[PDB]
């Protein structure tokens, strides 16, 4: 993580190459001589380095130019271009800084932003940072959206986002400096406890886990190598793939057994044939011997023919006695082999049922992470964002993640309790129609040059529509909304007085009895300072548990919590909360997932802004007016906070370039 | 290029559990019933070969004949001359069996007998008689 090159990495950029974005604004340079480029990248990389090893304060053009070493001093316009570009696309001077020069006296251009989720807030600041007139409209009575922290007395628990998934390349790294977030690592040890209340044997746990991981790899091979991605011209889910793979293992378990017992009977039958030869030879002997005895009984003197008979019979007998021994030799070899085949029987089962249950927990954990049943995930594409995951440990925000939006919302024009109802856009400009949430009859109307839609994918999906577009959105947009997946995942908050669990253990699981209900309270979290345990509802279960009352749900928890710990040690909870993210109408779910039939390409569609038709037919091509951000716009960081943020920053760039022009493409 | 360790999935046998919605349980039940089959067949031959073992009980110790050690001699007494002719007649050309039945001649001694005496005992003729068998 060393040098200016580290700033490139910490800003998700290749230190040694020019991005395609950069090509667009600096086509002269990238088209130009190698040397000129090498320069460019340093100027870039260096400037970044400056911003981020102190992101508490604005970085001006002069302040940057200040740290200039030849030949990088030589060109002053180049440095200015770079700094401007970086500033525009929120690579520096984003989030919460101390400004050097207070804002320009006068504003330019008017933008309405829908929603004060992180995506919204991020862009709002940026735009206002570029001196546009900005106003956000939130249906809620609070900022943050799907960042939602619960607070009562010293109890502080997050119902929404809770984890910073590494800092290596994460924008939130920079935000962590700007805001006080209490970042605490997570101890990976997760003990499992079957229905009985008894931990799973360490030997078991390890095997099933290892099997689970293999079963995944399996599907990936299954997908990419065997190209098994369509079935009945319907796209294949991850769940289907798993089922298939499992069967094939279950099947191959049998195939082994068969082939083993068939090896036995092949030998068992060779023996049968021997034993006959043996039994018949024994008879020829019995009877021959008899003859020899009789011939021997003839007392001498005797002529030579009678002598010969004894000898011939004697020899004929020792001959037959040789054969039989060669056979009893052969017999002993086959007989020992039989017992060795019998000694090492191929395995009886693939997995038991007590196993299949524990496996179903590892699946529930997967349905948890992606907030959806595996039957819905695209086999080909679900893990497409895996290549861009950050580096370093995953941390919780201990003081409540709400700290971050709230921080961001300082000095921003935010109309809470204002539910947008309709969005009209035309060549001339656009108008947005909201209402008060409290008296739905009271009506508001806003006019602006541009609209930024950070409406959640669930909202956008709604049918019939919670928000109406005039004119309606292009089919290419709406199809993408249909194809994309919007999952669900729910948390249960348990406030006790006494710590009755192991405090050195952060998280522990509980193994549901059935496949069907593997999601129910399948995992628990002591991650907070207070005496506070969270319990997760994932998979199919999440959607269904949203019709069971709080009381019942806490019932089920406590019950679960007495197995493991005993009815003495488990008190009633003082305060409890249950979330209902899919029922929550300013969300309609938790976050996106690449549903089967979609690809990451749909994420790019949802970011494409929209340009209205011209006003007077054969008038010039208009300016685009309606833009989109949010967790579902960012192909490489979907369904996270950092992605939401990044999407905001991004649009703020796109918009300002439109309405203030780009003086950095010279 | 290859599946994980101890995970088995050829192209062919994927397609085989795909065709219908119950190839799953079909293919699996075929083998379930194909297995019970081979197991009952095993039991049969255990009982069948167990009864054949009972009949071999005793080995062949009752019908065993003491060993004797004869010191190959060079001379042919009239006695073992006559044993030869008869041995040839019965055993034809089984030089071994003949060397055994006489007892005190080697397998080569038998060979050169055939030639040395071919004349005096019409051995050619004798073999023709054994031929007709
Ligand atoms: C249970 C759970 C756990 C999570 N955990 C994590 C995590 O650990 N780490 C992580 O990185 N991410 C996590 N996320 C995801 C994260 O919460 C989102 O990616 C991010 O907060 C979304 O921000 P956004 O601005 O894109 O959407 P939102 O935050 O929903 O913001 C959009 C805003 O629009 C408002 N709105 C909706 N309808 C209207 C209307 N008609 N008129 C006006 N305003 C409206 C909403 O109320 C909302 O405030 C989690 C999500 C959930 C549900
Ligand atoms: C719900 N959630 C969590 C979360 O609560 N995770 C947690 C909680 C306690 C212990 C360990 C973990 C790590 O477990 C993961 C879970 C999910 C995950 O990627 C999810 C995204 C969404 C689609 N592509 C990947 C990474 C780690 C992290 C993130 S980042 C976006 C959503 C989300």
């Amino acid at each position: 993580p060393s040098g200016v090159e580290g700033a490139a990495f910490q800003s998700r950029l290749p230190h040694d190459r020019m991005t395609s974005q950069e090509a667009a604004c600096f086509p002269d340079i990238i088209s130009g001589p190698q040397q000129t480029q090498k320069v460019f990248l340093f100027i870039r990389n260096r400037t970044l380095q400056l911003w981020l090893d102190n992101p508490k304060i604005q970085l001006t053009f002069e302040a940057t130019l200040q740290q200039l070493e030849a030949p990088y001093n030589s060109d002053t316009v180049l440095v200015h271009r770079v700094h401007s570009y970086l500033e525009r696309h929120g690579l520096i001077n984003f989030g919460i800084y101390k400004r050097i020069k207070p804002l320009p006296t006068k504003k330019t251009g008017k933008v309405i932003i829908i929603g004060s989720g992180v995506s919204g807030l991020a862009a709002a600041r940026q735009l206002q940072s570029f001196g546009m007139d900005v106003t956000l409209l939130e249906a809620r009575d609070r900022v943050g959206g799907r960042v939602a922290t619960f607070r009562k007395g010293n109890y502080v628990a997050d119902l929404g986002a809770m984890v910073v998934t590494g800092l290596g390349g994460n924008p939130m790294a920079v935000v962590s400096k700007q805001v006080n977030m209490e970042l605490a690592k997570i101890k990976q040890k997760c003990p499992l406890y079957e229905a009985n209340g008894q931990a799973v044997p360490k030997e078991k746990d390890e095997m099933v886990e290892q099997e689970f991981n293999r079963l995944l790899e399996a599907t990936s091979y299954l997908s990419h190598q065997l190209d098994f991605n369509v079935l009945n011209n319907k796209p294949v889910s991850l769940g289907q793939a798993l089922e298939v793979v499992i069967q094939l293992q279950e099947k191959h378990v049998k195939d082994e057994q068969i082939e083993h017992w068939k090896k036995i009977v092949k030998t068992q039958e060779e023996l049968k044939e021997l034993l006959n030869k043996m039994v018949n030879l024994k008879e020829k002997i019995k009877e021959l011997h008899q003859q020899y005895k009789e011939a021997s009984e003839v007392k001498p003197p005797r002529d030579i023919t009678a002598e010969f008979l004894v000898k011939s019979k004697h020899r004929d007998l020792t001959a037959l006695c040789k054969e039989y021994d060669e056979l009893a030799e052969t017999q002993g070899k086959l007989e020992e082999k039989l017992q060795e085949l019998e000694a090492n029987p191929p395995s009886d089962v693939y997995l038991s049922s007590r196993d299949r249950q524990i496996l179903d927990w590892h699946f529930a954990n997967l349905e948890f992470a992606n907030a959806t049943p595996l039957s819905t995930l695209s086999l080909k594409h679900w893990d497409q964002d895996d290549d861009f995951e950050f580096t370093g440990s995953h941390l919780t925000v201990r003081n409540g993640y709400s700290c971050v939006p709230v921080a961001l919302a300082e000095g921003l024009d935010i109309k809470l309790n204002t539910a947008v109802r309709q969005v009209r856009y035309t060549a001339s400009g656009c108008e947005v129609i909201a209402v008060n949430t409290r008296s739905t009859s009271q009506t508001f109307i806003y006019k602006c040059d541009a609209v930024l839609c950070t409406l959640p994918l669930g909202v956008l999906k709604q049918q019939p529509p919670a928000v109406q577009f005039v004119p309606p959105l292009p089919e290419w947009k709406t199809s993408a909304v249909q194809r994309m997946g919007f999952g669900n995942l729910n948390k249960v908050v348990l406030c006790f007085d006494r710590v009755f669990w192991d405090p050195s253990v952060n998280l522990f699981g509980h193994v549901g009895s059935t496949t069907a209900s593997r999601g129910e309270l399948f995992l628990f979290w002591n991650l907070y300072k207070a005496p506070i345990l969270l319990a997760l509802v994932a998979g199919e279960a999440a959607g269904i548990m949203e019709n069971i009352s709080d009381d019942v749900i806490v019932g089920r928890c406590l019950a679960i919590l007495k197995g493991i710990f005993g009815s003495s040690a488990v008190p009633q909870p003082k305060e409890t909360v249950v979330s209902r993210w899919r029922a929550d109408p300013w969300a309609r779910g938790s976050y996106s997932y690449v549903a089967a039939g979609s690809s990451g390409n749909d994420y790019d569609l949802m970011a494409q802004p929209i340009t209205p038709g011209p006003s007077i037919p054969g008038a010039p091509q208009p300016i685009p007016r309606l833009f989109f951000a949010g967790e579902h716009t960012i192909r490489n960081y979907p369904a996270t906070v950092h992605g939401a943020l990044l999407s905001g920053l991004r649009e703020a760039g796109r918009i300002a370039d439109q309405f203030l022009g780009a003086m950095y493409t010279l | 290029r290859k599946p994980p360790k101890g995970m088995f999935l050829s192209q062919e046998d994927v397609e085989a559990v795909s065709a219908n919605a119950t190839a799953a349980t079909t293919v699996l039940r075929q083998l379930d019933m194909e297995l019970v089959s081979v197991k009952r067949q095993i039991q049969n031959i255990k009982q069948t070969n167990s009864a054949l073992k009972e009949k071999l009980d005793g080995g062949i110790e009752p019908y065993r004949l003491p060993e004797v050690i004869q010191k190959c001699n060079a001379r042919w007494t009239t006695e073992e001359q006559l044993l030869a002719v008869q041995a040839i007649r019965k055993y034809g050309r089984d030089f071994q069996a003949i060397s055994d039945v006489i007892g005190n001649k080697s397998v080569v001694q038998v060979k050169n007998f055939f030639v040395n005496y071919r004349r005096r005992f019409n051995i050619d003729e004798v073999l023709q008689e054994w031929e007709a068998e």
